[PDB]
């Protein structure tokens, strides 16, 4: 199923990054992709959240215990502002 | 003159109001974004969210509180409104 | 779900609480607990101590720039490693 | 009047600018560490506050609407973190 996601920089280099050496994790966004495109923004897997403060306007799920999808959802279409914490 | 997020607004009501009126707080909470102090003759006070906004401010928290994961979150927002971006066909 | 260092989080359901709410305010001003209450339609809230959320509120907003929050970390790391001025000061 | 102060280096050079540049602020952090050496890190003027996360052990003070006076005690000596906003 082609899905067409509009990454950041950063968050493009981490799912390559994830892509190569760790495949569980890939698997993990690509669901929760999946789901925000049937389900929208705030329905499905990951515990959906709305973010606050200069986050306002994106959303948070779950990857694991430690990593969050960030997105947004513009005219139907998904874009990631993160999937990889930083440090 | 207390803090409240964006999109909300603090009332405050006392003990036995919001016993009385529990069920219409909650709903109210929910419905329009709105916090609700609650106040004791002993100023034990509490204040009541929705769930929802509880989860959004400790989610909120998790991520800025690392300056590094911040500062990739508040560039990477800034990347996407710019339309310095990355657009790729993923099969999922 | 998340909770502050040194919370825990209890569950109760709403004729619980309405029943129990003033034991419920001594209780999260007292241990720095926090209440979930669950309604019978998935329309809950969480309560906690007016102290725990002047103090998420106030962490928030200190946080939230981060060249702020890079400042108090730095500096909360100088005062713990003695890397500090010491200054007589008159009020 | 003699109060001893342990600044943050960064802290201090904020101290520094406001008492050549802004007398009105260094009052107002005087009188707020006054309260803070009188009533203890918890009670007096400028609302002070319990911080969490990685501000756990410190404490908030409002110098304004914008700036906060964030410090702890240790054996009954105040420490200064920081006494104005950074952007």
């Amino acid at each position: 199923a082609r899905l067409n996601i509009t990454f950041s920089p950063q968050a493009f280099e981490d799912y390559k990054y994830f892509q190569q050496n760790n495949k569980k994790m890939v698997k993990k966004i690509n669901e929760l992709l999946k789901s925000i495109d049937r389900n929208g923004a705030l329905e499905g897997i990951g515990k959906p959240e709305k973010l606050k403060s200069n986050l306002t306007g994106y959303y948070s799920r779950r990857i694991n215990h430690e990593h969050r999808l960030v997105y947004t959802v513009d005219d139907n279409h998904i874009k990631i502002a993160s999937c990889k914490y930083h440090y | 003159s207390g803090l409240v997020p964006r999109g909300s607004h603090m009332i405050i009501k006392n003990y036995s109001y919001a016993r009385q009126n529990l069920k219409a707080l909650m709903t109210k909470v929910n419905d329009d974004s709105d916090m609700v102090t609650v106040t004791s003759t002993d100023d034990k006070n509490v204040v009541i969210m929705s769930e929802s906004d509880y989860n959004s401010m400790m989610e909120t928290l998790y991520l800025q509180q690392n300056p590094n994961n911040a500062e990739h979150l508040a560039q990477s927002i800034a990347d996407l409104e710019r339309g310095k971006t990355i657009t790729k066909d993923i099969d999922v």
